[PDB]
């Protein structure tokens, strides 16, 4: 596999340095590379493909070294490289569609593809020329066991849920309490609620709590924190919890007053911030504590007073809110993100000829159920696909 | 069960598929367990 | 035969024993063995299978010999040791499920699947290697008989039959007595039933006995017996002998009393036990003999009392039975266990490719049907086949 | 580790050629793997424990070769070999207690315990002795990797699960219908029920089934399948599925008819048996699918009449079972068994020094509860540790 | 009795490895090894039997040693050597069965049947050719100061007893109180029982408790416990202890709560289960101690309401049980199993003859009884004949 990382580098080097007009003295560590990599390659048969609708491919390699007698790059020197280039070219973008359709329950890291296994056998082992990519260096750090760290912007550590529950319940619903949220992508939307607007609650303030666990700890993430959570802070119609009825929601968007974020590491204190809003960080944390109250205004215009009374109907209802947005985040493990795309080339790459669902991924490698189930075999296939995809990108987009 | 014990032939296996009664009469006619078993079934699920 | 576990032979003990860094003072006398098979597999065709859905293939060799000029085995030594050994491991198990899946009513024990047949010639006599495992050991001796033996957990010896017999009756069912019985596997569970509590015999003591013959003669087995029958002390409703009505069976068990256990063989008592119960041995034993008795208990306590009288109606049926487990045996012919496989892998064998039924083994290798009849021919072709599928288990598992 | 595995073998073989008046041809081979071994293992100092109460201990290794010259072994001999072997053994014993006492997540296969993780090393390959052993065989072939398979007798596949499900009922529990079961260790004993013995049933006969999931499919399986589950088969209370009342249930055991054992893998119907008592076999499956049906008598003795009425009370409640011992089988992945010792020894170490409880296997290895989740990452933990267990216990009983 | 083992070792390897065709270095070692042997075992008369029915035998060797000249091993070979293997197999069983059929008060591992003794002398030490079976491992270990272990699957460590004890009772027995148990090869029921279902007790919860006493200590042994004690779970009419009168037993089974199971060494609780049933581990222990609870159902049905009453009557009897079946186990101490196939042979080889009672063990070697008091002397004089008769076994089946 670090052999396959090496193929698309020299390939990407290749067709980015070996142009006309350009100097010996800047392809020519390039040319030596690309020379032991055709003496390494010539006389080798590869088999790709047969899973799914992918098609059956042969691949054999008799290609001639380049020159390395010419000053300066000229035109048939392109050529000849050229018509070398776009079959490893193709050679490597079947090897990498080829990996991304095959899973393993056991021994996830190892590869699989045939082709590949043979590539990661000791004669090809001369190929090693760079391991610079952050997905080809977390593989090699962790064969070399040891840390590893990929750096996200928005990453989907939340798998999507949008539920709430209620403290206080009545059968027309009438006067309730409690919290509704929505996790989605790097976004919680946290909603505590109270219909008395903290009538009878201890000194007229209502303690509202909100636990959210990852399902791998993050790392020196920059958090955005805004109160007024805005997706529950406007009329709705709420099914009950069986789904039997349904009942109504009517803001009315109190401030959210002594909020309190606690970051948590395996259960202990990382980082606390209380009514303070903006840009924050969590050092290094595995769940989030949004805690946070509503608290009843003691002084009231007219018009608030209306709003909130002492009476039964509660015609409009009290809420305070927090939105909670991961902006970037490190994690020892790799995970979808807003900015990468390697989630979708291998969705891409396994839609695009029907693979049957394999044994280990969810079906239609839907990241929620990806994620929600996040287990060290999956965690071990997903890096392998992922790296994969990330080296296809080298050359094919 | 029938094929992978009493192992048979591709005529017979297609025609059972298809509920020949030629072949199933044969079979009937052979007194084999599985067979005889399951038209006793049958016959017993008749039981109104 | 003993050529085919000769190739098993020498294959297991070249894929463990030839590992890299492995001395050659390790591993010479079997890169010798190694050699000898080559020259004498090489330069020949063999065509194996054409009987059910067990296709048809053809092996043809023609593979170099090991080196022998290494004092310490390396890596690229192994990589010739694997093109050579998987392609005659595969060989070898197409050849052993070749010779399972046929069969012969006479001559069973010369080999059928002509693969086999050539194998048992005079080249590949050079290949004999050593005839360690108890079932190629016991497969030479019978061939030029000195006495033998398999020893054997827990044998299903007995064929699954529950039944029972009733020395009194009637057409109402309301006063019987008799005995029932279980014998599977290695099991004999009989119970014999009084529903009067042997009221009216001599002395008020009912005498039941129950007589199995095994099969094939069981040497040096070890007997756990037991009273208290399991399976026939809970009531029941059992269809009639004739099969036109049930009749309910309501057990007390009572405990039998002067149990008698006589291991016969030919007619004579070999072994004979009286109320002795937990672990015994039959030295030489092919039938069981087990008189036990129903004594009504003199004195009674008024439960007891109340639970029998003197009068027809008897709403509990006073009982007494054994349970007797064949935990261990030596056997001169072969049998299934519970320690061993190989019936099964016979079996599955046949299934996988659905092998038309035979001649001389039942539909589906029925072990009731074939411990039931288990004539001479029988007996031959079942150790022909179980020695092969042994052959088989070193390498396929 | 295959490393490990050879030093225990050739300790062993140490310990037992090497005896007093032996012929030196006898041990001439095994004398020069011997000093070898000896000779690469000179130098390296190493550490083991400091986990739990496994007290940290430092191993040095400078010793002698053992003499050649002899012809024939003495006193001096042996007794000088036998100070060696003795350090030996203690040194593997202990690396072997620490590598079972340590855990990984990620990468479980691979050492952990910088003992082992040093042996695995390219300078200790030249101690590779023979990898003859049914588990280190696997493991070789795990890295290899290939069909691996180990035979178990009467594997603990199935978790403890003591169970019913009511397809019928009502609070007075006076008139139910449903099945109830017990799975544990390689038995499955499974009884339907109904106490009208399926008057209202449509043709008077009540259908039952029972689908039992095994977390690994078992390949060429040897089953004992009887009739009427034994637990069942006695009047008794059972606490109701709410927990809240308790039920009273009497059985009156009857034939279970028209009994149809399946066995699937992946819902893939592999192997069918009607009608079939006795042992039977399965040549590989992941889940066994069985049906039974409760047939009211038709014709009945007026003891059995006066049991079944057709009016409300049922004081008598129809029960059929099913009993089905696992005997023997061969697994793909290591399990527990009746007739190894590799799980006691396991949870001996870890008990005896009490290891904090890791981050994939579950508090004190309860078996039920590892084999409940058996997720890939366990299993390669679970094999780690079995190999290790059997390199220790060919050495430490 | 190492010699012993070495002759038997040498000539079963003879009988495997000396066939047609084998080369010449598959048996280099092992023809000078047969060499040796003939040449030290020349000249010597031997005598065995002289005991019993054995009758007197003498033996005397005058053999010619095994050629070499040859570069492949052929018929005639075979033929010579065969005549050789068989008289010695014969006089290895004659000293076996000689060896088997002695006992001693005084010095029971010190060799009887003076052959054994004459092989014990100097001269014969030159044939000790290794120890590799588990039983001479064992033999060396333990006759110099190291510790031994046999690995048995379904020890019959108990030594069978069914029995009860009752802690409430008079004469009309309608109101007991007790427990039940059956003590039986590697099984322990235990039911306790109530008739008055914990009506009285304090806090509705009568306390059973169990205490089985081993005669020697195991180590790492599985166990499979289950609830509900089968053979106690059904009426009996039950002997009284002093056996005057007959009292009724008529079990209704509840569910054995807060169950506790402590495995103790030497008075220490090694181990402890609390309601964990299923497989589980006891790493050492001498005594097994279990304690269960009968709790009075809280709520209840108006059925089992029935069962139950306030009242004195009693007809149905509350039980509750526990089985616990030592499935496989390791002990420092020779014992019978389900596996292994010794005491069978040794008691088979003394009876078959006819062999007078010896001091030592009981009248016809019955293993209730030689474990009921398991002496030193006993101990020792039983290893004795159990290495024997593995050393026969070696060969004679």
């Amino acid at each position: 596999m670090e052999v396959l990382y090496s193929l698309s580098k020299t390939l990407k080097d290749a067709r980015d340095k070996i142009v006309e007009g350009t100097l010996y003295s800047n392809v020519s560590d390039l040319i030596q590379q690309f020379n032991q990599m055709i003496v390494t390659m010539n006389g080798n048969d590869f088999q790709t493909g047969g899973i799914g609708n992918l098609p059956i491919r042969n691949w054999t390699f008799d290609f001639g070294l380049l020159g390395t007698t010419l000053l300066n790059l000229d035109a048939n020197y392109v050529e000849t490289a050229r018509t070398t280039i776009e079959y490893f070219i193709d050679f490597i973008d079947n090897v990498c569609m080829d990996e991304m359709v095959r899973e393993s329950q056991r021994n996830g890291v190892a590869p699989q593809s045939e082709a590949l296994r043979k590539l990661a056998g000791i004669k090809f082992k001369r190929i090693n020329f760079n391991n610079s990519s952050e997905y080809i260096e977390n593989w090699n750090l962790q064969n070399r066991r040891q840390r590893t760290g990929f750096v996200f912007h928005k990453p989907n550590i939340f798998p999507y849920s949008a539920s709430f529950t209620l403290n206080r319940s009545q059968p027309m619903h009438d006067n309730l309490m409690g919290t509704m949220w929505l996790n989605a992508g790097s976004e919680i939307q946290v909603a505590g609620f109270d219909y008395s607007c903290a009538l009878n609650a201890p000194a007229n303030i209502q303690q509202f709590e909100h636990i959210v666990q990852l399902r791998r700890a993050l790392t020196t993430a920059t958090i955005t924190l805004l109160p007024d959570a805005e997706r529950f802070s406007f009329p709705r119609v709420i099914n009950s919890a069986d789904g039997a009825t349904t009942w109504f929601f009517n803001p009315i968007i109190l401030r959210p007053n002594n909020v309190e974020v606690e970051f948590l590491l395996n259960g202990q204190i990382i980082n606390t911030y209380q009514a303070r809003f903006g840009t924050i960080v969590a050092r290094n944390f595995d769940t989030i504590r949004l805690s946070f109250q509503l608290m009843r205004p003691p002084n009231m215009t007219p018009a608030v007073n209306a709003l909130f009374p002492q009476a039964q109907p509660f015609q409009h209802h009290a809420t305070v809110g927090l939105t909670l947005r991961i902006e970037s985040a490190v994690c020892e493990s790799v995970l979808a993100d807003a900015n990468e795309t390697l989630l979708a080339n291998v969705t891409a790459v396994r839609q695009e000829y029907a693979i049957p669902v394999g044994p280990v991924f969810p079906p239609g490698m839907n990241w929620t159920e990806l994620i929600t189930n996040y287990s060290p075999s999956r965690e071990d296939n997903l890096q392998r696909v992922f790296t994969v995809a990330s080296i296809r990108s080298m050359l094919i987009k | 069960n029938l094929n992978d014990n009493y192992g048979i032939t591709r005529t017979e296996a297609l025609n059972l598929i298809k509920s020949n009664p030629n072949m199933l009469r044969n079979f009937i006619n052979q007194n084999n367990p599985i067979i005889r078993n399951r038209i006793e079934q049958l016959i017993l699920q008749c039981k109104l």
